[PDB]
């Protein structure tokens, strides 16, 4: 018996990034008519996104760099040289047709469902077209333009005390740990893999630099971690974050970028995991905001993001696919539940309560809230 | 991860005398084109939705939006649905003949498609493309 | 220890011991001639040989003197079916160790070697039979390798004449040949265009009023196998911006044609052949996990499992040991150098990480010899922290998981170009000069190359094609040198023409 | 290795066999001396019947190539022991000999008699390993006998270090006047009283030696005493630490020789020739300036480490620092130095595996850096029990292809040809580095340091009850730990013993 909105505008699944990239917006279509059959929007505030203008998109990144992303265009490519050459886009991230509007899209999403959170009228908030967590203050980086998940933290900072912030893609997201690197009213935990990996950063030994020190939780894993580890790690850190931290509202990147077979991937979790992580996190009854970013096999993304809203709510979906659009995408099963691959976990369990000790000796350091 | 000035975000310190007034300043940000109802029976909406197929051209959504559109009022809907109609984007012979040959003499270069479909933009050609890749 | 006390008592080993002895009986012995105690004379020459050097080598020998016989204690003796050139090259290799090997006078040592159990050399002259293994004397090898009970040169010596059955069928000893030796050239796989049915009806047509109902089981027995004579080329064509993969079908002899092709949206920062099939990996933007699968016979890009790594410029081997496909080295995203093996199961999709290196490189030419990569030059990590040409040697021993720098050193360094042929690594890079390197003998051989810029190897089928990159049209921009001859001649018939080799396969 | 250029792999090449000389050497070394087959010429040693073969005779030595080849008889040797020229047959053949201190001198003899170079060289230094007050001025003659350089000088230093304890006995009372010479003129430390032995040697024969004895007493080199064993040890309620430095006694009793308070935060340190040098924020140096108490400042080091090993090498006049942990818990392997006189520390190839907190110990240039702990999987560290040899001279560095029998935080002392390590209890390994193996021992019973003065191991107790005396002398030679004393000082918790 909670209150769910939903953040979907009928025209980001347009946007086509180039031929041969990972990343195809498309996905989120394909959730959204998957919400549009499991009978999962008769009870879910529906609302249409604004298009972020251009001056709330400047209280994070700077002038210089939104004024480029709204003066670029595929055809004119060759006047601005220097320009895309110095803020990283061009080669990882594409301009294409569309581009400042897909960012306005989902900032705008973003922010306004933030703006709605901390007024307390609704108590979850869905948004799986934002959550871009690679693009920093002056550069994009890992096929994000803006970060809106900075954008969305600096909304609900405005009256919460503290920000607890959860990362559950397979990669590290540095430009929301950069982002609040030095303050302590922000909190982010990231569970990740961290061996030779993008971007790179997100060791153990990196934690605060300045007033937000032992504020920044970095949990790096190893390749093919299976679901009961990964929540056998997952419970008792979160815990231990909410007992000394005490945390006010809450930011779940649920990335679907962690599951069995991507085109990027190397986990081997399953769907059920990623839904008892969000129960586990919705479980603790603080202003929640669910956002998405990463996944690049479409079909197990909508699956996963559909049965995650299924979660959100309180209703039980059966593993039959309604009729939607799409069944030419989903395999020949036409199944919800995927199954894990063959893929064997090089984290040896000591690893993980090793790993588990240094973070649980990093927060017994936080002073009281 | 780099520490600077051009790095971080400038977050604002908490005031809690500003935890009050600030919630009429900015409205509701974007269209609220549904909501749940306790009144009307979903009963009468899976009726709804069955009629808003069968009987005329809406999908399993334009009900929902154009049921909200007269605040839960199923009768008066009915009465508006000859009226507004689902916009049959019509891709005729020429538009998807014309389409194929841009996709068998070219390939996913939607720029270069547009150079033998000057008329129609991008967003229609991506969102024909993903719904006709079934063949 | 326990007992051994070094102010006390201890047990001192001297392990400089066994070549005191040897280079004390290899220079006190053959040289002065002292304390001689046997007499082999051979075919006219008498030899003033010692016992125990013989004895203690060679077991032949050491049940021919401690005998109950009448020859035991007098003196002469006569050896026979070995000629006066042949035992003195095996009493300089009792003697010393080191002989020295030729084409012309090989079976023979081989044979004597066979009677006189010296196992070395006979495993030695077996390999070196297994090398210069022709067509015309492919048979006879064979025949030889047989009598002798050699399995390791019986494979060699049957699988060039099971891939040359075709111009075989007409010599006189095909049509001599027992029914076993054809039974295991037949029931092995012989490809389509060696035509074997023919072959099998003209050697049944032969003594048919003995042989018509003693040869039908062989055409129960027939096989038939694919075509893996290939190179695959991957260049980025002068035309467009996509990057094509030419495969090449070499015909017969002194002729490579081409297959079809595919083009792949994608760019490749590495890309191995596997079994016929074709492995890419790599993408043009900063993600590069993934990997593709391709193959003549689909003309599609089977998408397989990605890396768990962010490497560029690390190194693909394959060669279907266990089935699985490597990369080792790269270097890193923030420019490192790594020094990690991940492998990928063919049959699983599955990477899996095993023991990481013990110098990390960039770019080394990979050559897996029957179950052992090598790491080959590359680029190495300086001392300021930037990058060097390396000379080094990696042995990765994918079996035990166990890899260890050689002690020796290439001639030049750098970007190179390896392939694997026969049993040898044959290396080219700075330019006009390609070196075969044995990895048993620990050795390099030189050959030089014509003086017109990069070189690409692969050892297709039976001989070594050498393509050069910038297609400058003026030069045949394709060689084929006979390792034996070192005649580079020139080949046709690329047809498809490219522009900028990037790899060039086996 | 080499590109040869007329060999052909397919044509024409050079075979080079490598398992031959191992082939042949069991090839003797099995169908002789187990068949006894091929016997060729008889040596009768005292009564017994050697059947012997002459190749491999001459193939060793080069008296019995000499003897053979005299251009038929059982030929008999009438100065060598029925049960030493058994040990010289099963070295000849097999190789592997069986040492033993009380048939060691005889071989020393014999086995340079017939030239058997290797055995020699090893006798003679098992033979100056051993070297104790009671045979020096025999090993002394011994190794001039047989124009032994480095076993005459450990035969001289153990001579002229302990001169006040001979000047009375009776070997000291034939000796010639060069052997005396070569003692007195090469730095006789002043606590023996080196003047009145001479004219106490000269009053043996009075008349005679003489004539040089005034020229006798212009030919010595009368030093100073040095100091031996630092404890800077951390003693009472703070007040820092001390530098407690030991003069030692020559009868089996240790002094103390006062002491050096002034200190203030130790991370390593470490003794170079007869002075400490200190290391202590991070990243300084102080020398103990203990003549004038006052400490003095040095220059500081390129870099900043944590745990790092100090190792002294007064071959090169330096200081190598190697290993160490940098602030942030990441393993370093990084090896520096410090020139002494130059006062400029440079830089040197680095470690082969990173590893901290080791203990180095250097044999008279390689130094080796013991155990440590080393970074495992992933993040964290495990005590390592890897060896490594940095050759100070060449600058390579390279892992032995063995392990310590124990793993973690250890302390070693160089003693002879010997590495002594010590580490987490019940357990005294004594490796030796040139034969590649151990030998443990067994002590009394809690962590333990170890010092070698000049003769004993000092093994000392780093935690004390207070009034337990647990300061050990160890002789290894019959593994005697006994409990000497003589020390007058409370110092509790000692951080690390410098010998
Ligand atoms: O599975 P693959 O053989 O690697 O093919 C994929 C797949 O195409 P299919 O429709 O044949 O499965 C993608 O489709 P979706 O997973 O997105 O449905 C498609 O992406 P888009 O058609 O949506 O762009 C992508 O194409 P591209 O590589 O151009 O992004 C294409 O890859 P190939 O080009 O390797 O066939
Ligand atoms: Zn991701």
């Amino acid at each position: 018996r909670r209150k769910v909105c939903y953040y979907y505008d009928g025209d980001v699944g347009n946007y086509y990034y180039g031929q041969g990239h990972p990343m195809k917006p498309h996905r989120i279509r394909m959730t959204h008519n998957l919400l549009l059959n499991y009978g999962l929007y008769r009870k879910m505030e529906i609302y249409r996104p604004h298009k972020a203008n251009a001056e709330e998109m400047t209280k994070y990144h700077s002038d210089d760099y939104i004024k480029f992303l709204r003066s670029i265009r595929p055809d004119n490519m060759s006047e601005y040289s220097k320009q895309m050459q110095r803020f990283n886009v061009g080669e990882d991230c594409p301009v294409f047709d569309g581009l400042f509007e897909f960012c306005q899209l989902s900032t705008g999403g973003s922010v306004a469902s933030a703006v709605k959170l901390n007024k307390q009228q609704t108590d979850i908030a869905v948004n799986w077209a934002g959550g871009l967590h690679h693009a920093k203050k002056s550069e994009a980086s890992g096929f994000c333009y803006v970060n809106d998940i900075v954008l969305a933290i600096l909304e609900l900072l405005k009256y919460h005390q503290r920000v607890l912030y959860i990362d559950i893609d397979i990669h590290h997201g540095d430009g929301v740990e950069e982002a609040f690197y030095t303050t302590d009213r922000v909190m982010t935990v990231s569970f990740h893999k961290y061996g030779e990996y993008f971007p790179g950063t997100g060791d153990l030994r990196d934690i605060g630099a300045g007033k937000g020190k032992y504020y920044a939780v970095n949990y790096p894993l190893r390749d093919g971690i299976d679901d009961e580890s990964y929540e056998a790690i997952f419970k008792p850190v979160m815990s231990k974050v909410m007992e000394m931290f005490q945390p006010s509202a809450v930011v779940l990147q649920c990335g679907s970028d962690s599951l069995s077979g991507d085109r990027l991937g190397c986990f081997n979790l399953t769907i059920k995991g990623h839904a008892k992580c969000v129960e586990f996190v919705k479980s603790f009854n603080l202003p929640m905001l669910m956002l998405g970013g990463g996944g690049y096999t479409i079909r197990n993304v909508a699956r996963c993001w559909t049965y995650e809203t299924a979660v959100a709510l309180d209703t039980e979906i059966p593993n039959e696919l309604p009729y939607n659009d799409y069944f030419e995408y989903f395999g020949p099963d036409f199944k919800l539940h995927i199954s894990p691959s063959n893929m064997t976990n090089q984290n040896t369990n000591e690893y993980l309560e090793k790993i588990k000790q240094r973070l649980f000796e990093n927060l017994r350091m936080l002073p009281h809230a | 991860m780099r520490v600077g000035p051009q790095y971080q975000a400038v977050v604002p310190d908490f005031d809690p005398a500003k935890l009050a007034r600030r919630s009429q300043e900015r409205d509701n940000l974007g269209m609220l084109v549904w909501s749940p109802n306790q009144n009307l029976s979903e009963a009468k909406l899976d009726e709804y939705i069955a009629i808003a197929k069968e009987k005329h051209g809406y999908n399993m959504e334009q009900a929902l939006g154009m049921l909200f559109w007269h605040k839960h009022n199923i009768e008066k809907s009915l009465a508006d649905l000859p009226n507004f109609t689902p916009f049959p984007d019509e891709w005729t012979v020429e538009d998807k003949v014309l389409f194929e040959q841009a996709f068998s003499f070219h390939g996913k270069t939607f720029h270069r498609i547009q150079q033998m479909l000057p008329d129609k933009s991008i967003a229609s050609l991506v969102k024909f493309y993903y719904s006709w890749k079934k063949t | 220890s326990m007992d051994e006390n070094y102010f006390v008592n201890y047990t001192f080993k001297d392990r400089s011991h066994s070549g005191r002895v040897a280079q004390g009986i290899m220079k006190l012995c053959l040289e002065e001639e002292l304390f001689a105690d046997v007499t082999i004379s051979v075919e006219g020459r008498e030899f003033q040989l010692h016992r125990l050097v013989l004895s203690a080598q060679s077991c032949f020998f050491r049940s021919m003197f401690t005998s109950n016989l009448k020859e035991a204690h007098n003196r002469v003796i006569v050896l026979q079916d070995v000629s006066e050139s042949v035992f003195q090259l095996l009493v300089d290799y009792i003697y010393h160790g080191t002989v020295k090997l030729r084409a012309e006078e090989l079976q023979e040592i081989y044979e004597v070697s066979d009677m006189y159990q010296l196992t070395s050399l006979f495993e030695e002259c077996s390999r070196f039979l297994a090398r210069t293994v022709q067509v015309g004397n492919c048979l006879q090898v064979m025949w030889l390798a047989d009598r002798h009970s050699d399995p390791e040169l019986y494979t060699a010596a049957k699988h060039c004449a099971k891939t040359h059955l075709a111009q075989l069928q007409n010599t006189e000893e095909f049509l001599h040949l027992p029914h076993r030796l054809l039974t295991d050239i037949i029931s092995d796989g012989v490809p389509c265009s060696q035509n074997p049915t023919e072959a099998i009806e003209a050697w049944i047509n032969f003594n048919k009023e003995e042989r018509e109902a003693f040869a039908e089981s062989l055409r129960t027995s027939l096989k038939e196998i694919g075509e893996n004579v290939h190179i695959y080329l991957i260049g980025k064509e002068s035309s467009r911006t996509h990057s094509l993969a030419v495969s090449l079908h070499c015909a017969e002899d002194d002729s490579i044609s081409v297959s079809g092709q595919n083009s792949l949206c994608h760019q490749i920062t590495a890309a191995c052949k596997h079994g016929g099939d074709l492995y890419v990996v790599g993408g043009s933007t900063t993600y590069m996990l993934r990997m593709w699968k391709c193959n003549n016979a689909t003309v599609d890009w089977e998408w397989c499992a990605p890396l768990p790594r962010d490497r560029l410029q690390h190194t693909l081997v394959s060669v279907p040991g266990k089935d699985a496909i490597y990369s080792l080295g790269g270097k890193t995203l923030q420019d490192t150098l790594s020094n990690a093996v991940i492998y990928y199961r063919v049959g699983d999709n599955v990477w899996t990480e095993t023991t990481q290196l013990e110098v990390a490189v960039s770019g080394a030419a990979g050559a897996n010899l029957n179950g052992i990569i090598y790491l080959l030059g590359g680029e190495e990590n300086d001392l300021d922290f930037f990058t060097k040409p390396s000379r080094l040697i990696q042995c990765f021993d994918t079996e035990t998981d166990k890899c260890h720098v050689k002690p020796y050193v290439l001639p030049f360094a750098g970007r190179m170009h390896a392939a694997v042929h026969k049993d040898l690594v044959f290396i080219v890079a700075e330019g006009d000069s390609l070196v075969c390197y044995n990895p048993l003998l620990d050795s390099f051989t030189r050959l030089c190359l014509p003086e017109a810029s990069l070189w690409k190897i692969a050892s297709c089928n039976g001989s070594i094609y050498v393509f050069r990159d910038r297609y400058k049209k003026g030069d045949a921009n394709t060689y084929k040198l006979d390792p034996a001859t070192s005649a580079v001649t020139v080949t046709r018939g690329i047809k498809v023409l490219l522009t900028n080799l990037q790899f060039v396969l086996a």
